[PDB]
């Protein structure tokens, strides 16, 4: 019997997405590499991360690297600066907060 | 002329022990592993269940994700 992961929680996704967007705005503004495209990059960052949490994330063990791979590609496809750097910042925040916050939200150890 | 020491935290536990950490989960420092055991270091959690014992390992380090061109 293949294990069935818990279904994504839209309410948790909305809360995490706001925290993710605020961190990205503060982090990416401190770097001169992004210049005037900070808002556009963060907006693209927010959209992909929110979609992954709404549809695929089901707790610990489901934090995939594919949305972060899509982060570097989408910025590069749009000719936006700091593609890999923005994806690296996003994946670092997710590794430190997403799994822990899901446990607090659901009360699971 | 050089010797190496990778740090890994390993817990050998009886099969009947109650494990409060999921496989492939990321835990921080002082994360409770069993009712009387707390993690000393943080990292990835790997749970291997054997015939009569449960082997739990905590791997420190940075988690990286492969690229399409990543020839690892």
């Amino acid at each position: 019997a293949e294990y069935k992961f818990p279904d994504p929680i839209p309410e948790f996704a909305e809360a995490e997405t706001k925290k993710f967007r605020d961190h990205m705005a503060k982090k990416l503004a401190k770097r001169d590499l992004f210049e005037d495209s900070v808002d556009e990059i963060v907006g693209v960052c927010t959209e992909i991360f929110e979609t992954f949490l709404r549809n695929e994330y089901g707790g610990p063990g489901t934090l995939l690297v594919i949305p972060f791979i899509d982060m570097a590609d989408t910025l590069n496809e749009r000719e936006l600066p700091g593609g890999p750097q923005a994806a690296r910042a996003a994946i670092k925040w997710a590794q430190d907060h997403v799994d822990k916050d899901w446990k607090e939200w659901t009360g699971t150890d | 002329d050089r010797f190496f020491f990778i740090p890994e935290e390993v817990h050998i536990l009886p099969e009947s022990s109650a494990i409060m950490v999921e496989n492939y989960s990321i835990i921080g420092v002082d994360t409770r592993i069993t009712l009387n055991i707390r993690s000393q270091v943080g990292g990835l959690i790997r749970v291997e269940r054997k015939k009569k014992r449960i082997e739990l390992k905590i791997f420190s380090g940075d988690i990286h994700f492969p690229d399409k061109t990543d020839k690892i």
